[PDB]
RNA sequence: GAACAGCCUCUAGUUGAUAGAAUAAUGUAGAUAAGGGAAGUCGGCAAAAUAGAUCCGUAACUUCGGGAUAAGGAUUGGCU
RNA sequence: UUGGCGGAAAGGCCUUGGGUGCUUGCUGGCGAAUUGCAAUGUCAUUUUGCGUGGGGAUAAAUCAUUUGUAUACGACUUAGAUGUACAACGGGGUAUUGUAAGCAGUAGAGUAGCCUUGUUGUUACGAUCUGCUGAGAUUAAGCCUUUGUUGUCUGAUUUGU
């Protein structure tokens, strides 16, 4: 019942893309945001969202937002489950400007 | 220190500085202290 | 846009080509460069350099047809 | 056992005291033999055991993670078991650009309407211009500041005289 925490964070995207080529930006942006939530869940299994990858994309694929504001929540696998027990889920975050806020827990209602 | 002692007019030559700099080196830095930097450019919207 | 040029798009069709990791030297392909400007080099090889359109202006020579876009210069956007 | 001395690689030298043997300095007693006529005829350490027992103080490296003063890969420099810690975000600084979007304007070459009868009407179109606005945007990815928020903090292997 444990470790079922859903916090919100804003990665720096233009930070960890610096310096990437063009055809790689967006293929990196993905593998980069399941580097950030298994630093922050611990989780090597983690699924993004339909919806996010299509926020990463949204410019195509070396135009990746600076910031994106996202929502990652480690959950518990099921059904005859894999090897790990908890798998992190990032979900993109509807807000009007990914600036200036700060990682909050959000309870998962 | 210095293995040997040598005079060549260089090196007893008495060292009176004028002036230091303190501009940024992460620029192009035109101001060596907040304070001048305030007083040329005047108020900012940020100085709240 | 002069244009079955280049570039972007619709219908239609593909998304195929071993891939993953920060990408050292040397490469291959693409570029930029102070001041000088061919001193390089067999040799300006390679590259660079005003290239469209409109107006102006256009020499020698000529088989009178050309040379000729000679050379050279100016303009070009947006809006009302 | 007591005093010292010796750094060139000393790791050995001299020692004052006791005990303890031996002593061929001199004189005796007993033994030895058949290893058969020689046969090296065997006399002085390194290391090991669920060895013996008298003591003795109870660690690190490496992988993985991390760092960029380093780097092809190895290698290197760092950090990392509750901190004046580390990380992610922000907040400030510092830099780059050059004044964001939006809303107004009696700005604007002019233009088309209508006229509740023109200083300072009016409904519209209009590149631009002015103001809020040295603003907005970006800022370490190998910038500074680690206090505000949220996290993390005992995984693997090997190494002994």
């Amino acid at each position: 019942l444990k470790d079922v925490v859903t916090r919100e964070y804003t990665i720096n995207l233009h930070k960890r893309l610096h310096g990437v080529s063009f055809k790689k930006r967006a293929p990196r942006a993905v593998k980069e945001i399941k580097k950030f939530a298994k630093l922050h869940m611990g989780t090597d299994d983690v699924r993004l969202a339909p919806e996010l990858n299509q926020a990463i994309w949204k410019r195509g694929v070396k135009g990746v937002e600076y910031r994106l504001r996202l929502r990652i929540s480690r959950k518990r696998n099921e059904e005859e489950d894999a090897k790990n027990p908890l798998f992190s889920y990032v979900e993109p975050v509807l807000v009007a400007s990914a600036k200036g806020l700060q990682t909050v827990v959000v309870e998962e209602d | 220190k210095s293995l040997y002692t040598n005079t060549s007019r260089k090196a007893l030559e008495e060292v009176s500085l004028k002036w230091i700099d303190t501009a940024s080196k992460f620029g192009k830095g035109r101001f060596q202290t907040p304070a001048e930097k305030h007083a040329f450019m005047g108020t900012l919207k940020k100085d709240l």
